[PDB]
DNA sequence: ATCGATCGATCGATTTTTTTTTTTTT
DNA sequence: ATCGATCGATCGAT
């Protein structure tokens, strides 16, 4: 009626415009004939779904439809402000240019397409006896459309949509607008198909029905509709056929702020979207984007008359995603540059942590777990590791957490973890309820995120007994078990093992024993096979030159010189696996000669006996990882030949470990 | 030829090629294998069945490939695995029954055919996980794999509904068959009528076992950060409470979606359908 | 014409809900 | 806000 819900004029009018969409459709000319013509037929050809749109090539076309007139109102400034009739009434003109068969359906193919046209075969012949109700636009699609605005060097053309913002940047006129904002994801609850029209059959009276349906619900309709079951005595029985009705595939996904845009005070502010169509799972929960999408509210349901007023409270819509940070063949040649350098055992041992300054023989056995390998099997069967873990004994700091956060960078499963810090618990299994969708989902982390990979470790000391018990059996390794609740599970941990720790309080003391300045179990550091004692006394020309690195940094970006070029982890990293393929077998040569050392190092960490600067026994199990060690060390070298100058270089390495607590 | 509506598949003769299929095999299997016994599989194990009368066949799949015919039955048994079922359990049923008339007088005699027999098949394609599954795949057989989660107490189902009215009071019922419950308003004794409501003793309708189970899934591949998303299940019968919780099992069945009442007063619906697995068979 | 059942317009009632300060045990 | 039952009348039957 008149009055109220007034009808209002607005200079924006889009009679002539969707012609000129049609016009903008199909017809084109910068990308023989226009980009949209077989692109077009190339979703008539059934290989693409997700129909990609950008804001690039309507200003050119605006300028087709400018320079090269005749004069024509801008769509683009139309767009921005609402562009959901543009996500219909501009995509609706496409079933007017899509070309008809454009090719042969077969069988499969696909089902849907073949039981469409099957939907469209009982829909046409409703009407080839009849002698008038058909399909509507909306009802039969099958292909997505979608929108990428442009930044851009057209914004300096000069000519906005794309400009990023936080979410403390989102006004409330932004509402209904497509837009841009970077954020980091977040939740990224699980995707699934929504219907827009349910299929109701008549049975009886059959025929079929569509009802819409909009946001979170829907009230169904029942008996018949049906005009056969109209205005007679009996109408027929229906419920939904849900291989007759679309769907649509739904995500969602809260995004939090970068935390440079955000303010000095107040909070990062987490921005729920909901991802559907081709442009779904296109991400993972806390990568870092710029989205591009429309931005609107999805009241209410209710409540109701509690809000009121409405106070919208929104959404935003996912139009576009542009992510942040996204053989063995001729990568061997990106391996050959420090191929042809050789040194790969000292170079790239020199590679690791540029950054801190010395300490590189430290260094140098971070390569070998960095590596590690490689295991075994006995087949009986009992696998062995295979693993290398390592500690870090010495206090204060030293800066040794550092260490942990260049390797388990570099490391592929790297994870950085800490005492307090994460918990046994949040290293197994553990139930947890979902926020949201529902309902105490098992979330499991930390060693059973670490797997098959590094793990980085501080405050040692203080992971206390229930993560001690945990790494414990970790040693044991290849499992994770909980006999907890109902479940009983022992999962796999490939997990590698690192952790340094700091000595007994204030800090170590030359004259306590070791073992008594260790905070850690005998039991806990006997299947440790290396710990590199960190204990730092003041060397005044070390002290400089060190304090030399210190002063060189603030002073510059680029540390390293006078001389050396530390390998990229990527071109680094390749070698890595590339070498873990190896697989280095025992020369019987340097196999029995291990054994003498052994029994040597059997006999003189026994001969060392009470106390004093320890440790014994020289168990079989630092024999059996020092085995492996030049198994590791052999994967540098590949050739799987394991020399015993290789075998030898660990043994180096093994003392090493201790014998500075002389110093 | 006749034909199903929406499957496109025709009534019978799929038997026909199920039954060749199941009367000769032998190995056309191993051609794939590349050989490297001679008798077909089927009929040695479909005898092994009828003694037993444990009906509940495990099937195969895939011996439908490579073997001729039923390679577009392996097709249209993919397309549409519900009604597919559904005529083999049957055929199965009958594919006894013809193989008793050969040896004539069996089981005492002719009532262990009358006995139910249904196939389980397993091994359809390869499923990917749980996380990458598309909304196109609605029904479908899918072969997975994970640890049981929990195992919930067993659900009771309706089959048939059990009714009576004012008067006689009488017994006359009618099953629940589809998902409603129609019940007439009058009447059964006297018939009259007269329009009493209609009694209903839940005690006396009939009843099955449905069992959910949320179920964890560890496909691994996982496409980090992607969560370690899990899997709902109602099953069946035997299917139910067969299945240990905490085991990582090959357990295959259809996609299935069903909506839930937003209010859980309102009829309305939210929106899109909530998803379990159809636990078509256990491994 | 008495009686009924039948449909509809009448009437009115039902729509969220668990975490941070604790405290007796060695 | 919508669904629910009361209750009112009316048009057919006997």
């Amino acid at each position: 009626m008149s009055a109220a819900l007034p009808s209002i004029q607005l200079p924006v009018d889009y009679n002539n415009l969707f012609n000129e969409i049609t016009d903008f459709l199909v017809t084109f000319k910068q990308d023989k004939g226009p980009k949209y013509m077989a692109m077009l037929q190339k979703v008539a050809n059934r290989e693409l779904n997700s129909v990609i749109i950008d804001l690039d090539d309507i200003l050119q076309y605006q300028n087709e439809k400018f320079l090269q007139g005749t004069q024509a109102d801008d769509l683009v400034s139309a767009i921005q402000q609402n562009a959901n009739h543009f996500t219909e009434l501009f995509c609706r003109a496409i079933d007017n240019n899509m070309p008809l068969p454009t090719k042969e359906i077969d069988y499969k193919d696909d089902v849907l397409d073949v039981i469409l046209n099957q939907r469209r075969l009982r829909n046409e012949r409703m009407l080839s006896d009849r002698t008038t109700e058909l399909f509507p636009p909306n009802l039969t699609r099958r292909y997505f459309l979608y929108f990428k605005p442009l930044s851009q060097n057209c914004a300096r053309r000069y000519r906005i949509s794309s400009k990023p913002l936080s979410v403390r940047q989102i006004k409330g006129d932004f509402l209904g607008q497509l837009i841009t904002v970077r954020g980091i994801i977040t939740r990224v609850s699980d995707v699934k198909p929504a219907v827009e029209v349910i299929a109701y059959t008549c049975d009886q009276c059959g025929y079929e029905v569509f009802q819409e349906v909009n946001s979170r619900t829907f009230t169904p309709l029942s008996e018949c509709t049906s005009e056969e079951c109209s205005q007679n005595q009996t109408k027929g029985q229906l419920f939904m056929s849900t291989r007759a009705s679309k769907f649509s595939a739904f995500q969602e996904c809260k995004i939090q702020e970068l935390s440079q845009q955000v303010p000095v005070g107040h909070i990062p502010r987490s921005l729920n979207i909901h991802v559907n169509g081709t442009l779904v799972r296109s991400l993972s929960p806390g990568d870092i984007v710029d989205v591009t999408g429309i931005f609107l509210p999805a009241p209410y349901t209710g409540f109701k008359a509690l809000k009121a007023g409405l106070l919208t409270e929104t959404y935003l819509e996912a139009q576009f995603v542009r992510q942040h940070k996204k053989l063995t063949s001729d990568v061997e040649e990106r391996v050959m540059e420090l191929i042809t350098s050789g040194d790969v055992y000292n170079r790239l041992a020199k590679s690791i942590a540029p950054e801190i300054y010395g300490n590189l023989d430290v260094k140098k056995a971070l390569l070998l777990l960095l590596v590690g390998g490689v295991d075994k099997r006995v087949g009986d069967g009992m696998k062995i590791r295979g693993d290398i873990n390592v500690c870090l004994m010495g206090d204060p700091g030293v800066a040794k957490s550092q260490l942990l956060k260049a390797i388990c960078k570099i490391s592929p499963r790297g994870v950085y973890t800490t005492g307090k810090g994460s918990s046994g618990v949040g290293l197994t299994a553990a139930v947890m309820k979902d926020p949201v969708t529902d309902e105490m989902i098992l979330e499991g982390g930390a060693l059973v995120l670490a797997d098959n990979g590094i793990c980085c470790i501080d405050e040692f000391d203080k992971m206390d007994e229930s993560d001690r018990t945990a790494i414990h059996e970790v040693m044991e390794q290849q499992t994770i078990s909980i006999s907890k609740a109902g479940i009983n599970t022992t999962l796999n941990a490939r997990t590698s093992i690192l952790a340094a720790a700091n000595p007994l309080y204030g800090r170590y003391n030359p004259r306590l024993s070791p073992l008594d300045n260790i905070n850690l179990p005998a039991a806990l550091l006997s299947r440790f096979d290396i710990l590199f004692l960190m204990l730092d006394i003041p060397s005044r020309d070390d002290d400089e030159k060190l304090a030399e690195h210190v002063t060189y940094v603030h002073m510059h970006n680029k540390q390293p010189d006078l001389d050396f070029t530390p390998v990229e982890p990527s071109k680094m990293r390749e070698y890595i696996a590339y070498a873990k393929t190896k697989r280095p077998v025992m020369s019987e040569a340097v196999n029995d000669y291990v054994v003498q050392a052994y029994i040597r190092l059997r006999q003189d960490s026994k001969r060392e006996m009470d106390s004093k600067f320890s440790f014994g026994q020289a168990t079989p199990r630092t024999l059996l990882g020092i085995i492996r060690l030049s198994q590791a060390l052999a994967k540098l070298r590949l050739a799987d030949m394991v020399d015993i100058d290789d075998v030898e270089e660990a043994l180096r390495l093994v003392r090493v470990s201790k014998e500075s607590l002389y110093q | 030829l006749r034909i199903i509506w929406g499957t496109n598949v025709s009534i019978q003769e799929c038997t026909t090629n199920f039954r060749n299929f199941l009367m000769s095999f032998k190995y056309k299997f191993r051609k794939i294998l590349d050989e490297r016994d001679e008798e077909l599989y089927y009929i040695k194990q479909l005898n092994e069945m009828r003694e037993l009368g444990t009906s509940n066949l495990n099937l195969d799949a895939r011996n439908l490939l490579a073997y001729k015919q039923t390679e577009d039955l392996y097709h249209q048994l993919l397309n549409y695995p519900q009604e597919v079922i559904s005529i083999m359990d049957q055929t199965i049923k009958d594919c006894m029954v013809s193989l008793i008339v050969d040896n004539n007088l069996d089981y005492d005699l002719d009532e262990i055919e009358t006995k139910f027999y249904k196939v389980r098949p397993y091994n359809v394609g390869s499923c990917k996980g749980m996380r990458e599954l598309n909304p196109n795949d609605i029904d479908k057989l899918i072969n997975l794999k994970g640890l049981v989660l929990r195992s919930t107490p067993v659900i009771p189902d309706m089959k048939v509904a059990f009714f009576k009215c004012n008067v006689c009071d009488h017994t006359m019922a009618v099953e629940i068959d589809r998902g409603v419950i129609q019940e007439p308003a009058r009447c059964e004794r006297i018939d009259c009528n007269e329009p009493n409501s209609m009694s209903l003793i839940h005690n006396r309708c009939s009843f099955a076992d449905k069992q959910v189970i949320k179920l964890q899934e560890t496909p691994d591949f996982v496409p980090d950060g992607q969560t370690p998303h899990s899997i709902s299940l109602c099953v069946y019968d035997e299917l139910v409470d067969s299945c240990r919780a905490g085991d990582r099992i090959e357990v295959t069945g259809t996609f299935r979606s069903i909506p839930i009442r937003a209010n859980s007063r309102q009829r309305v619906l939210k929106s899109l359908y909530k998803t379990y697995v159809d636990v078509v068979h256990v491994k």
